């Protein structure tokens, strides 16, 4: 089988600037007929794969003048002459010239933009759950930069170690930014049983951390 | 003069020669050729391009040379890329020689790659046996029959070859011929 | 238009058999191949097998021979693709794409449907739970808590509201998932195509 390999796992990127994504065969994808037959993908997440660039040069209708298709045998490489945020995802090339039809790793495009601060928004658990006889309170971090941050919580000026799940977005496609949520799981006892619950993040972007809390 | 076997999945046929290309689009009576307006007795070749459109795009289903021999009163086809649509998916580079053409018929040569063929052949009214050579081929016989409207109100000769299969159709006052060889099954044309 | 509807999701026991399809509509259904793409949680696209409806053949990866079958239905105007023997590590997202039976088109991979998220275990689907999160910028929440199989979809407004929308990855703890969604008259759409439910809950005070 042809092997696709993508040597870059991800790379690096400043929007307005050029990038240089490549992708390399085990075998010329050269036909006797001329045409060379390898595909370019990209995959925003949560989406399926988006056909960029045809014949290893050719644009595909919808794509954007910005992406550019170049190669030889056994060496290609998709070029984004201006990068926008639109473009963070994962690109995959792919062969078809031969079966099995086989694509490359992936080499997902980072944006680095202007550090920023997360904005901190605590919640309250539901009268619904509450009823419920569960108790989650849930706190975000929106609009972050870089993914590193750490989370902390406060019940009652104690820290919490158990039933806390987080979570972490991808790079936004407009603001080139993260985002996290961390949730802390409690049931209707002894959610009743502590009056003040703080949430506390941690960033490059303060000396001070920011915590936000809430009583009831 | 018009030709509508030569067309492939009702579509179209652009013939290109000396800058210049007529497309011919099956279904209308417009598509004409020289009924002989080209030289007699020399095979004029052609660039012909077969295409079909799907979904709003054009899509070539074959390629190659295209020859004509002409008379008062055969269209020869080389294919050299076509198209395999049942396993790769590709237009390749494969080469066929066919026959696809008719003219002026009454009521009652060349091969693969070898222009420089003789057609020796004779018939009397008994109710057609012929000779070819001048060829790559070592020594190819036409098979002596009867003749028939046979529905398609025309003298047809319908012979054999020699383990054969020859047609050759009278007119005026133009044949095809499939020879199976060892090496492959050549296909002969009778003018 | 060109359009291939795919089924969100499917939950099946392990050991069992399954058979997504591929609606097609908005194009020459028999001048087109269909190919069948897996792509398992976290990386990796796997290319499987075409079928060609005009001439029935199937081209298959030797990886995928004793584990898919592929048929297809001109009529309807769909394909098909039998999992068989499921085991754990079939638990995937499957596409379909089209692929035109020529050369020299751009019709090839153009068209990808939306993906059957496939999930094969013994637990059975449980709806989700929907709770809005509430209290110059507004920032507003939705919980999803405690459903199974993935995938859902929120959604804010109907889809109207969509910038500054952060909906995030899901948990999978207590062998159910849970996931949240934050936005910066209000209404949170909520979908969980495995046990056919949608859930529209509005953010007041």
């Amino acid at each position: 089988d042809i092997v696709m390999t993508q040597a870059a796992p991800s790379v690096p990127v400043t929007p307005g600037e050029s990038v240089s994504i490549s992708c390399r065969s085990s075998k010329s994808l050269l036909h006797s007929n001329g045409n060379t037959y390898l595909f370019w993908f990209l995959q925003r997440p949560g989406q399926s794969p988006q056909l960029l660039i045809y014949r290893m040069s050719n644009l595909a209708s919808g794509v954007p003048d910005r992406f550019s298709g170049s190669g030889s045998g056994t060496s290609f490489t998709l070029r984004i002459s201006r990068v926008e945020a639109e473009d963070v995802g994962v690109y995959y090339c792919m062969q078809h010239l031969e079966y099995p039809y086989t694509f490359g790793g992936g080499t997902k495009l980072e944006i680095k933009r202007a550090d920023a601060a997360p904005t901190v928004s605590i919640f309250p658990p539901s009268s619904e759950q509450l009823t419920s006889g569960g108790a989650s309170v849930v706190c975000f971090l929106n609009n972050f930069y870089p993914k590193d941050i750490n989370v902390k919580w406060k019940i009652d000026g104690s820290e919490r170690q158990n039933g806390v799940l987080n979570s972490w977005t991808d790079q936004d496609s407009k603001d080139s930014t993260y985002s996290m949520s961390s949730t802390l799981t409690l049931t209707k006892d002894e959610y009743e049983r502590h009056n003040s619950y703080t949430c506390e993040a941690t960033h490059k972007t303060s000396t001070s951390p920011i915590v936000k809390s809430f009583n009831r | 003069l018009t030709l509508e076997d030569s067309i492939r999945q009702n579509g179209t046929l652009t013939l290109s020669a000396q800058g210049a290309e007529k497309t011919f689009k099956a279904g209308d009576k417009d598509n004409s050729l020289n009924t002989g307006k080209l030289k007699n007795d020399k095979i004029s070749r052609f660039d012909f391009v077969q295409k079909i459109e799907v979904d709003g795009q054009t899509i070539t289903l074959a390629s190659g040379e295209f020859q004509i021999y002409k008379q008062n009163h055969v269209v020869a086809l080389q294919i050299e890329k076509i198209q395999d649509s049942e396993h790769s998916g590709k237009l390749v580079n494969k080469r066929q020689f066919r026959i696809s053409g008719l003219g002026g018929e009454h009521t009652a040569a060349f091969s693969s790659d070898d222009p420089n063929g003789r057609l020796h052949y004779s018939i009397d009214f008994t109710k057609g046996y012929g000779r070819i050579e001048h060829l790559k081929t070592l020594e190819v016989e036409l098979a002596a029959a009867e003749l028939k409207a046979d529905e398609k109100s025309h003298a047809v000769i319908l012979g054999d070859t020699r383990k054969g299969s020859y047609h050759l159709a009278l007119f005026g006052d133009a044949g095809s011929a499939e020879v199976k060889t060892v090496n492959s099954i050549h296909h002969i044309g009778i003018a | 238009q060109v359009q291939m509807q795919q089924p969100g999701a499917e939950l099946v026991k392990p050991g069992a058999s399954v058979k997504l399809s591929c609606k097609a509509s908005g194009y020459t259904f028999i001048s087109y191949w269909m190919h069948w793409v897996k792509q398992r949680p976290g990386r990796g696209l796997e290319w499987i097998g075409r079928i060609a409806p005009d001439t029935g053949i199937i081209y298959y990866n030797e990886k995928f021979k004793n584990k898919a079958t592929l048929t297809v239905d001109t009529p309807s105007s769909t394909a098909y693709m039998q999992l068989n023997s499921l085991t754990s590590e079939d638990s995937a997202v499957y596409y379909c794409a089209r692929y035109l039976k020529y050369d020299g088109s751009t019709y090839r991979f153009d068209y990808w449907g939306q993906g059957t998220t496939l999930t094969v275990s013994s637990a059975k689907t449980t709806p989700p739970s929907v709770y809005p999160l509430a209290p110059s910028s507004v920032t507003l929440g939705c919980l999803v808590k405690g459903y199974f199989p993935e995938p859902v979809t929120v959604t804010w407004n109907s889809g109207s509201l969509s910038s500054g929308v952060h909906t995030f990855p899901a948990v999978l703890q207590s062998d159910l998932y849970t996931l949240s969604s934050s936005v910066t008259t209000v209404t949170c759409n909520v979908a969980h195509p495995a046990s056919s439910t949608k859930v529209d809950k509005k953010l007041v005070p």
